[PDB]
Parts: structure tokens; sequence; C-alpha cells
RNA sequence: AAAUCCCCUUGUAAAUUUAACUGUUAGUCCAAAGAGGAACAGCUCUUUGGACACUAGGAAAAAACCUUGUAGAGAGAGUA
RNA sequence: UCCCAAACAUAUAACUGAACUCCUCACACCCAAUUGGACCAAUCUAUCACCCUAUAGAAGAACUAAUGUUAGUAUAAGUA
């Protein structure tokens, strides 16, 4: 999935990552990093020396019930199923720069 | 031994309060209830489809407006990006297009002047080097 | 008005049906692929004489795993301590 | 046209398979010629070996190059 | 833009006037190009419940 | 009648659910509740903020003066010894004392150019009867404080909240507690703006003299943008020029209001504390 | 459905995890039966786990009852005042510690649909789109088919 | 001489490319308006022996005239004017969820 | 059966300090089994809704139908145990809060046709009830204005967020 | 889109197939510790 | 006439036998070859194949035409 | 019974488009009749349990539908 991130915010990642909550890990794939007079752009990717992300484990929850129901008219067809999927929020903490740009 | 069933009062109210925000009888009659419950949760099961579906076509709405706001027809943009090695998707162009408008007409500036490079390429003979904003990184 | 006699796409007076421009360009690239696909089996690397029986060796080897699996067939072990384990289920602190 | 496209592993549209440039897979091709795209093997680098087994990468052009290192070309 | 929150959505929803000469034109174009400002299809924020329609006047 | 127990049973929960809803009975004190007790959930709270806090300064932290009086008054009723029990009222001064002057630092060199008025009123929103009180409940400050009536006042809740630090300052230090003012006081503007902290009448009339301050010309108004001004939903667009440069763009229905807010616009700019600003450094010092 | 089920926007308490990261779990009420087969999952589950689960955890405290019941349960409350009761009615102890496990990570909010995967107080850094923004400015800003002085 | 897009309304766009070729560099300053692209603020909108106080110009109009001077200020329809029901009135959220 | 409205006259609130306002004076009043049809009862009841208890005997007075009267009746009596019993000064001072009718109980008799055949008819009964309270009648609400809609209408516009975004 | 000029360029048709974008993993430690392999 | 039967290699993982019984064989439409006193269609009836009585997308609405199947969540993408 | 989307010859062929395929994660979890399994509400008994449960044995063991039976109340209607 792609986000537009920035400082101080909430991401939901519907996925469990295997992490314990409150460590902060770093995001390698960045493809776009902008700022208020210049915009930088990766071909596809930014160099791994060029900017850097941080964010920090702060919820590791289950979603809301989903239901998945089939019917078919005059079958006797009719199933239903409840599911819940894990999912993790980030928060992003800081968004760093480097001037390797030459 | 007689056995009777007990439960029947728990056994409709589950159905029941599923029904509650309906009109009409059918929000109290179990007979009727169960009859439309059972197309509000099938219909809420496909809608996950047509959810995808209809936020794309918003996201290349919005995209297009953008686009020719700046001169740019949602075609050539999409293309031209994609020749320049720049994967973003429609969500994350449509939320440029909103809220980094600079941004956004960054992009349309990088799609147009790769689109004259195309159209200059393909006017040469092969001859003539490639265009400053044709090159592509290889990977290995 | 307007009325097509019949079904709209069986019967004696059917609706009428044309091409488009891409129902062509569609029809012409798949044959495009099979003119590929025609020409990759035209040069065989070996004839018949010469892969006869080069793999007779692992085709032989992966049918005797077959019979083997087929034939190896029973009912499980049955064990004592899960029929034991069932005693647990009255187990209470002291 | 069904069984033939079950004997060689083609359930999966879109999925790669390998198969052998001899007459009795040529004549099993041939049936469902119409249903799939045949592309040769390339081999630049040769047949891989054992030790860079978990390095190969078969390209959409073709080729199974057996060094992949996810790194931009220096040149 | 360091906007107060009610001018900055005031702003971004407000409503444009757009002025169309149609001598020698053909209605059709010039319904074209009208009926994209009436829905507000022409905004990168248009949304269909959002009344983002703009005014169109045609001489 | 049909045979069974279960069901009935099952029934009877849920009328006394429902009987429950038709009126919820008063806000109780969660140590009156059961499963409750004041070492262990004293013990766990320093634990969950991370810090190595006293167990005597923390015990007389969440001890109010009312609650002493409720105490004496219980005692002389029954007739019957003496506390010895210390209210938090200095404690309370030293954490007030002490987050003043740190939030006043911290916003200095945050916001070097913001104004001494504008810095105080900052610290005093932070410092704020809401911000505190919100922050106290949802770090279970309530739960663990001393009181005569639940829920404890917002006055006496912000007493509380101020002991603690005085506490923290007292049992780790200066350095220790300034980390821990970032961390949960610094947090409560994030997402606000400078006025939406910082209510402030004429916004053009201080405007000018921090023109005049900084050695300008007044600035004038003039109508950048306008969009149906016969109409009943008006758009304006008023910037504010001087020496014929643009400073600032304020949007508004009216004139009137659109130059308030080219004004508001100018004074964020010019303070420093514009939306594009880089966020606060939440990291650990090197 | 949704249409049927309240729903709220991604959030977090009090910023948590902003400057440090602050466990939402705060207290543990454990109900178990010393004699009954509905309680012998919890009661294994305290006899080699909660005195570990204990020291993971220091900020939550954990209450531990010995009374008669047919269902075990545990009660977890968050900072936030959010109440959660779960049943251990014939459970298994690695599933129960899983099921524990799970309301130390949750942030005690409500669990229901969320409008947006993400949430942000500031969406633009340039400045939101408004219909001026890719408008070019004319000669004094004559308006269309108007004339001065 | 070449320029993609026209830099007059919203900002000057400068396009680069990195020595290796592995990032394009966007330099995007913002533009102002011109002093000269502006007009100037309208500020400009006997024997009385009586006080001149407030008087009421509010006059009562029926549900007619008054909807239809209500569409006509707004452009809008006259459907959106009439007043609702208990079933729908009821149903509406007084407590909406709040973003941003 | 249930009898509800009779034992709401028997609830005593706690005294009130100085510094609360006075609690006005309610009472609940009801007749059991009118031969009456509870639909028919339903009009008189909407009728005298809200208005005085003055104001509703007159009107009641003049009414041609015949659960005007019974009503009337009803309206009298509760007006004297109020001020005999419910400690209210003056007796003009009232004013309708709620009057409804509800189905009471009724019996079944045959109703005979031609051809032999029949038909189910009902004696139908119904109660009434009236809750008065004391003080002037509220004010009727004003209708919303203009200006009330053009706020509103405002404040929609005013309250609309870019969707499916950020 | 651009599948067809990502054909001609030698990369695959889908930008997720493969390529950096999708092989190298999306996160690692802070503190610089790789992150275990993806299942995917 | 299109084609069938038989059938080593090869590709593949199924096939035969034994034990135990239920249920379906009142079908529809399309492509093709036919038959119904030497009936261009229509009506009825055989043979081969496909679809339908199983999902979705597209032909306006669409059981039988084209695309496509093995099952979930995603506010990703490439295509038919 | 009343035509029937509105329109448009001129800005460089891409773009749009599925439950097909790919990506994060998880996978027993979209066919009639029929067949094979995995579980289970409620009730009685044996033993436990003791704010309602557990292991076993048993059976009058589960109702959106038979112009189904009995009882209650609506619709037509405050109508004939
Ligand atoms: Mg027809
Ligand atoms: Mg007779
Ligand atoms: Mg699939
Ligand atoms: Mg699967
Ligand atoms: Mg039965
Ligand atoms: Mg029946
Ligand atoms: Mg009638």
């Amino acid at each position: 999935r792609q986000w537009k991130v920035t400082s101080e915010d909430l991401i939901l990642i519907g996925n469990e990552l295997d992490l314990a909550c409150g460590e902060r890990i770093r995001l390698e794939k960045v493809l776009l990093v902008g700022a208020d007079n210049f915009t930088l752009l990766g071909k596809p990717l930014l160099g791994k020396d060029l900017v850097r992300v941080e964010a920090t484990v702060i919820e590791k929850t289950e979603s809301w019930p989903r239901i998945i129901m089939r019917f078919r008219k005059r079958k006797n067809f009719k199933k239903k199923r409840i599911v819940t999927t894990p999912q993790t929020v980030l928060r992003i903490n800081s968004i760093e720069i480097a001037p390797c740009l030459l | 031994l007689r056995n009777r069933v007990t439960d029947r009062y728990f056994r409709i109210q589950e159905v029941l309060k599923h029904a509650r925000h309906f009109r009409g009888r059918k929000n109290r009659c179990y007979r009727l209830a169960v009859r439309t419950v059972i197309r509000a949760f099938v219909k809420c099961t496909k809608a996950r489809y047509l959810k995808k579906k209809n936020m794309r076509t918003l996201w290349i709405n919005r995209i297009t407006a953008a686009s020719q706001e700046h001169g740019l027809k949602y075609p050539a943009l999409i293309g031209n990006l994609v020749k320049c090695q720049v994967e973003l998707n429609r969500k994350v162009l449509a939320d440029l297009a909103i809220y980094e408008p600079k941004t956004f007409k960054s992009l349309a500036a990088l799609a147009s002047r790769r689109r004259h490079e195309g159209f200059a390429a393909a006017l040469g003979d092969g001859k003539e080097p490639e265009g400053i904003f044709s090159r592509v990184v290889q990977y290995h | 008005r307007g009325r097509i006699p019949g079904r709209q796409w069986i019967g004696k007076h059917r609706r009428p049906r044309f091409v488009s421009l891409r129902a062509k360009q569609n029809m012409i690239r798949r044959l495009e692929i099979e003119a590929e696909n025609h020409y990759w089996l035209s040069m065989p690397y070996m004839t018949r004489e010469q892969e006869r029986g080069h793999a007779a060796v692992r085709r032989r080897e992966a049918f005797e795993a077959i019979k083997a699996a087929a034939t190896s067939k029973f009912p499980p072990h049955r064990f004592i301590a899960d029929q034991l384990d069932h005693l647990n289920v009255t187990k209470k602190w002291s | 046209e069904k069984d033939i496209i079950k004997m060689l592993g083609l359930e999966k549209a879109h999925t790669p398979q390998v198969h052998k440039n001899i007459p009795s897979v040529n004549a099993k091709l041939k049936v469902v010629k119409h249903l799939i795209r045949i592309k040769p093997l390339k081999l630049p680098q040769g047949l891989p070996a054992e030790e860079n087994m978990s390095n190969t990468c078969l390209k959409s052009t073709g080729e199974l190059v057996v060094q992949w290192h996810l790194k931009p070309v220096e040149q | 833009s360091s906007f107060s929150r009610a001018p900055q959505q005031w702003a971004t929803f407000a409503r444009i006037w757009y002025l169309l000469d149609g001598k020698m034109q053909p209605p059709g174009k010039l319904a074209a190009m009208a009926s994209i400002r009436l829905q507000g299809l022409h905004k990168p924020v248009y949304h269909a419940l959002s009344d983002c329609g703009d005014h169109v006047v045609i001489m | 009648v049909k045979k069974g127990f279960r069901a009935a049973f099952r029934f009877q929960k849920e009328l006394e659910r429902q009987r429950l809803l038709r009126c919820p009975p008063p806000p109780v004190r969660r140590s009156e509740k059961p499963n409750w007790d004041y070492h262990a959930e004293i013990q766990a709270f320093g634990h969950r903020l991370q810090e190595n806090f006293s167990l005597d300064l923390l015990k007389t932290a969440f001890v109010n003066s009312c609650y002493i009086k409720s105490e004496e008054a219980k005692r002389q009723q029954l007739g019957i010894v003496l506390l010895n029990l210390k209210s938090n009222q200095e404690l309370s001064e030293q954490g007030t004392s002490f987050s003043q002057t740190c939030l006043t630092q911290f916003l200095e060199d945050e916001y070097p150019d913001m104004p001494t008025e504008g810095i105080k009123n900052l610290v005093d929103f932070l410092t704020g009867e809401e911000v505190v009180c919100h922050v106290a409940r949802n770090l279970a400050v309530e739960q663990l404080t001393l009181s005569e009536e639940f829920p404890v006042p917002p006055a006496v809740l912000q007493q509380t909240f101020f002991a603690v630090i005085g506490a923290l300052l007292q049992s780790s230090g200066p350095e220790r507690t300034a980390l821990f003012i970032r961390d949960f006081l610094i947090t409560q503007m994030t997402g606000k703006e400078l006025f939406e902290m910082w209510k402030i009448i004429n916004p053009m009339g201080l405007l000018v003299e921090e023109l005049k301050k900084r050695n300008v010309s007044a600035p004038e108004s003039r109508l950048t943008r306008q969009s149906g001004g016969t109409t009943a939903l008006p758009l304006y667009f008023v910037g504010l020029y001087c020496d014929k440069k643009l400073i600032a763009e304020g949007p508004g229905e009216t004139v009137l209001v659109a130059e308030e807010e080219a004004a508001r616009v100018a004074l964020r700019k010019l303070y420093g504390f514009t939306e594009n600003r880089r966020p606060w450094n939440y990291s650990k010092p090197k | 459905t949704a249409r049927g089920t309240p729903s709220r926007f991604l959030a977090s308490v009090l910023h948590n995890g902003l400057g440090r990261y602050v466990q939402q779990l705060q207290r543990l009420s454990f109900s178990v039966s010393r004699d009954g087969a509905s309680s012998r999952g919890a009661r294994e589950f305290v006899e080699r786990e909660v005195i570990d689960f204990a020291r993971r955890n220091p900020g939550v405290v954990i209450y531990v009852n010995s009374r008669p019941c047919c269902v075990p349960r545990v009660v977890a409350e968050y900072l936030n005042g959010a109440v959660r009761e779960e049943s251990i009615h014939c459970k298994s102890v690695e599933e129960i510690s899983t099921l524990v496990q799970k309301l130390a990570d949750q942030s005690g909010l409500d669990v229901i649909r969320i409008r947006k995967p993400f949430h942000t107080d500031n969406p633009s850094i340039q400045g939101q789109w408004h219909p001026f923004t890719n408008k070019p400015t004319t000669f004094r800003g004559l308006r269309p088919r108007e004339v001065q002085d | 001489t070449y320029s993609p897009l026209p830099d007059d309304y919203n900002c000057n766009v400068e396009l680069a490319l990195t020595s290796d070729g592995r990032t394009i560099v966007c330099y995007h300053p913002s533009v102002d308006i011109p002093y000269e692209h502006t007009k100037p603020i309208p500020r400009p909108d006997h024997d009385q022996v009586l006080k001149t106080r407030l008087e009421e110009k509010v006059e009562h109009l029926e549900e007619g005239p008054m909807i239809e001077q209500l569409s006509k200020m707004f452009f809008t329809t006259k459907h959106r004017w009439y007043p609702h029901g208990r079933y729908h009135r009821c149903r509406k959220n007084l407590n909406p969820p709040k973003d941003r | 059966i249930s009898r509800k409205w009779e034992k709401k006259n028997k609830i005593v609130y706690p005294p009130q300090l100085p510094g609360e306002p006075r609690r006005p004076a309610e009472i609940y009043h009801c007749r059991r089994q009118i031969k009456y049809s509870k639909d028919k009862m339903w009009y008189l009841a909407k009728l005298i809704r809200g208005m005085s208890i003055d104001q509703a005997l007159a009107q009641l007075e003049f009414n041609d139908k015949k659960g005007a009267k019974i009503i009337k009746e009803v309206l009298l009596e509760a007006q004297d145990m109020a001020v005999r019993d419910h400690n209210v000064e003056f007796r003009s001072n009232l004013y309708i809060a709620e009057s409804t009718s509800g189905r009471g109980q009724c019996l079944k008799r045959i109703r005979y046709h031609g051809r032999g055949r029949f038909g189910i008819m009902e004696k139908v009964y119904c109660h009434y009830f009236v809750k008065l309270v004391e003080g002037p009648p509220p004010p009727p609400e004003p209708p919303k204005t203009a200006v009330a809609h053009a706020k509103e209408y405002i404040q929609q516009l005013r309250s609309r967020t870019i969707v499916h975004t950020l | 889109a651009g599948g067809q000029w990502r054909l001609q360029q030698g990369l695959a048709a889908n930008p997720s197939g493969y390529g950096p974008l999708t092989e190298l993993p999306d996160w690692s430690y802070a503190d610089g510790r790789p992150a275990p392999p993806m299942k995917g």
C-alpha cells in the first residue's frame, strides 16, 4: 500500500507485523519526499542515504466483525461466516533527509 | 420425556436486533424481518467489491479534474509518469492534487516534458540521442 | 416502436450485430500471438527415436512412489496416554 | 483440451512453466496452441549451479538470469 | 496556508461564476463544457454527496 | 410452564441489564468498587509511566486538604490515633512553578520571535483547567486521588496533577521531569492553530504595532480575488501589502472578515506558528 | 452491517507513542473456581504463566480471585474507562495466553468500524486546494466583460 | 525558453536530474499576486429631531412566498425547504464523529 | 391488566432546599372502562392537549360528541383533588400536559348476516388518561422564520468536508 | 496502464511483479537490525 | 467429408477390483452434421461439442452469446 | 398510447475496464437431487458443578411457509 504520511499521524495496517507494541522501526521504501518549496522523486525508489522515516507501534488489535453471507434463491443455499482481521496501528515519528543530492 | 424449546426468545432476538433500524413492520415481525436481514447481509458482503471499484473511479475523476486545470489529459499524465519510473497509484495522485497543489503541478510538468521528449524521439529516425528524462535506470 | 420478434439473441429475426474497431484490434493481436507460437513449435530439439526411453527411469520411480503411498494406508496407532488423558477433565485444586 | 491443459500444469493463468522441446511435448502443445503463449528459454549465464539456485529470477523477456541482486546497474 | 478552519473550508467549497460566449458555437460543445462546471467535475475536491457545483452564465 | 432453568436464568440477566440501563446508578469511585488495592495500584503507576517514583512522595501527592477535613469530621463524629498525613499543597506549588518555567523555556527556543504575551497565553492554555483534567483522567490520576466527593472537582484534579509532577521533580530531578512534561503536556498543541490556543481581539490592531516595531510601513488591504459579491454566498480574498509587497492573504465571506483573517495569517507568519513549520522534536537528545 | 453499527475515526489515547509509549492495559481481574472442569484451563494458566506475565507487564495490576463459579471470566480495564469482560469457559492454556496477551496490546477504544484507515491533523503542507489555486490574475483584476473608468 | 507548463498562476517549476540520474529534483517556489493586479477595498457604501431607532422590518410571510424567496436567493429548488416528519428527524445523528 | 397511572399519584419527592426553584405540581388521573371507541376518544384527547384546564372545559362543554362530557367530568374531578389534596393554590393555574386514550377490555358478540352467515362484532371499551401540571400553559412553538432557514442552510454548507481522502 | 512500456524496457508488466518495489524488505529495525524475511 | 478405433514414447496421477447403499435419467438454448412421402424457413426427432440448472465482468434490460472459474480482509496494481 | 440518451466531423493511441493474475496477510470457508464428515441449542438421568457449568447415557430433542390446528390483535373501517 502507498501512504501519504507526515509527522505525528496514525495509519492502520490490516496485518500483524510480529513486533512488540511500542517498538520503533524504519520504512526503507520511500517513493516521494516533498516540502513547501522542493520535491524529490525516486526512480522508482530513493536511496537509503537520502531519506529516512521511522514509525512506532502503538496498537495491535483485531478488526470489528465482518459479515460474509451467500444466498441463492429457491436452492436452499444460505451460508454465513464472521471474520476479524488482525490490524496494527503505527505512528510516524519523524521524517529525516540528508544533503546527498550530489 | 417431553422436550420443548425454552430459548426461542433469544433465538429470534439475535435476528431482530439487526433489523432494529428498518422501516415498517419488517423491523419487529420475525417472519418479515428474517427475509430482509438476509438480503441486507448479502448486499453488505458484495458491496466490498463495489467499494474498491467506486473509490478508484472517484480518484480518476479527481486526477482528471486537476490535470485539466494544468492543460493535461488523464491518459497523458498516467502513462508519462510510468515512463518516468514514478510508480504512484491513483490514491496518492489524488491526495497530492487535493493537498499538495505545487507538488502536483511539478508532476504535471514532468509528464508534459516527458510527452514532448517522446514526440521528438518519434520525430527523429533514431540517430539522435535519447532524451534527458527518457533515460531508464536498469536494475540487476 | 422497435420491437424485435421472439428473443433478442435467438430466433429467425435477431437483433443485428456489428463488429467494432477494438473488437478487430483484439483479434489480430491474438492472431499474432499464435504466429509466434506456430514458429516456436517448429524446431524440435530431438527426434522421436532419440527421445525414446530417455525419461523411462524417472517415470517408473514416480509411479512406485504412487503405488507405495496407495498401499501404505492403515489405521493409526492407538496409545494409552491419550486414553488416560481424559482423566484430567476432573482435575481440581486441593 | 481441458485434459491437455491439466497435463501440462497450466491451471492458473499467467503462471510460466518450463517444458522440454521434444516431439511428444510438442504434440500435446499443438492441441492447445490457441490457449497458451510459447516462448523459448534463454540462459545468458548458463545452467544455474547449486550455489546460485536460490538467486535465479526469470525476467519477463524470457531469460533466467542466475544473479539477482536487486541493485541498480552501475553502468 | 495558515488559514483558520472556517475560512479555509469556506474558500475550498465556494462557488465560482463562469461566463460563456455562444456566438457561432455548436450547442453541444457549449453544453459539454457547461456540464462539468455545473456538476463541479473540474474541482479536484469533487464528490457527488458534496454540493460543489458552480454557476454558469451563457450569452 | 416449561421445565428448565438455564433459559429463565439467561432471561433474568437480560432484564437486569435493561433495568441497569433504564436508570444507571450514580458514578462511584473505583476504589470503593471491588478488586482494588491502593498499594498495588500506586506501585504500577510508576512502572506504567516508566519512571522511578518515590512511594512516600507519591502517596502524599494524592492527598487533598478537603479529604483530610472529611476524615477529621468522620472521626470526630465517631469520637475516636491522630493522623500525620501531609497535603500536597507544597508539592503542587513546586510542580506548578517548574511546569510554568519549563513550558515557557521550551516555547521560547522553539519560537524565538513569539511575543512574551503570546508565550504566557500558550503556557496558560497548556496549564489550563481542561488540558490537565483531560490528561489526568486519561492517566488514571483521578482514580488514585483522595478527595471528599466523586467525581473529583477540576480544581482539585488540576492540583493533584501538578502535585505528582513536583513529586517526580523531587524524586528524579529537573532533567527527567523536563522530558515528562514534554511527553504529556507539549503534545496537547499538535493540530491546533496559534489563535485557537491564544484568543485575541483586533488582530489587525496589534499587527500594525508589530510592523511598527519591525520598522515597516503600515499594511494596506486590497482585493486579490472576488467571487459572487452580489449573491448570498460571496468569497473575498483580501491581501495585505507593505511597500507594495504581499505578506499575507486571507479569505472570508465578507470583506471585513476576510481582512481580519488576512491579519491573522500575517501574525502567524510573523510569529512563526505557520502550519508549514517543522514538527516538534520528540527525539531523545544526543 | 455498517449502516446498523456505530462507527468512529481512527485515533489514539493522548497521542500515545508520540513522546513515549504508555501501556493502555491498566487492570486485570480473573475469576477462577477451585473445583469444576470449566476452570481447568484458567487454573493451569495461573500455575505457570500469570507469574511470568506479571513480570513482563509491571504497569498492569492483576487480581486472581478464587470463588465457586460456572463460567471463568477475565475483566480488563483501561485508562480511558473502557471495561472489557471475556469468558474463560472451557479453553486451553496456549489460547488463554494469546487471549490475555491480546488485551494487553489493545488501546481500549471501541472495536467498531473505522471510517478512515489513516488520520492526520495536518493533511496539507503547501495548502489545501481552492478554486483560485490555479487561476492567473489579470491586470488590475478586471472581471470578464467589464470596463473601468 | 522551453517550459513544460506556463509558470504564472501557481508556482515556477524547475526540473533537474541528479548526476547519477537516480533522483528527480523539483524546485517549485510559490508565486505572489502583484500589487497591480488588485482592486482597492470598497470603503464607500438633516434636521432630525427624533432618534432613529431600529425598526421592526421583519414582516411575516406565508410558506409559499417564503420558500420561493429562499429558492431564488440560494439558487436551489423548493423541495429542500419543506420540513420533515418525526421518523426522519429522529434517525438523524445528533452526535456525529469528528475528525481533524 | 396494568394500573400504573393511579400509582403515579403516590410518588413523593424529597423536600427541596431553597436554592433550587419550585417544582410544579403534577396530577395523574384516569377513568377506566368507558363505553366508547378509543379511536373516537383520541380526537377529543388531542383537541384539548396542551391547553388550559378552563379553556379545555369550555371547548368540551359545547362539543356534540358523547366522549366530550366524559372528559369534562374527568377534568373537573382532576381539578378538585389537585387543589384539595395536591397543594394546588389556584385551581385555574393548570394546563393539560398529556391526554390520550387506550384500549379497554371488550366483549365479543355475534352479528347475524344473510344466508345463515355471521360476523363477530365487538363492544369496544377504552380508558382515558390525563395529566395536569400547575402553571400557565407553555407558549406554542413559533413558526420557523426565513432567517432561521438561512442560517441552517449556511451551517450545512459550512459543515461539509472533503470525503474519501486524508 | 504502462504495461507495454514496462515489457519493452525488460521489466514486469505489473509493477508489483518483481523488482525492488516489492522484493526488497519494506521495514527494518530502528537500530539497523534487518527485519525477518516475509512469508510472501 | 469432418473424423473415429487401436495405440509404444512423453507429459502426467490416476485407473482397475472388493464391500455398502441412496439419489438423477418428464431437460433447455447455441455452433455443426443430419432425419421426418425428393418441405431452403418453421415444427418434431437423432449425433458431436459447449453453456445453463455453480461465481463474476461485458453485450441496454438478458438462464443458453463473448471474457473468466476454487472461494477471506485491503481506501493497491496489470489485463481479459 | 408518445420520436426516443444527451451530444460532437479537426490537439499527436494511450487510457477505462472482473471475484482473471500479481502485491501484505490469512486460507476447510460460493453448485440441484444425493452422499460423506466436523460440531451443537434446549430437556431428563448417573456423577460433578453451585450466578448455570463439566464428562457420559437417553429422547415427544429445535419451524419465515402444508388455503396447517387453537388463541390474541390488525387491514378493509370508524366503512357497509
Ligand atoms: Mg421479445
Ligand atoms: Mg335462517
Ligand atoms: Mg482468484
Ligand atoms: Mg484459498
Ligand atoms: Mg419435534
Ligand atoms: Mg402456518
Ligand atoms: Mg371505502
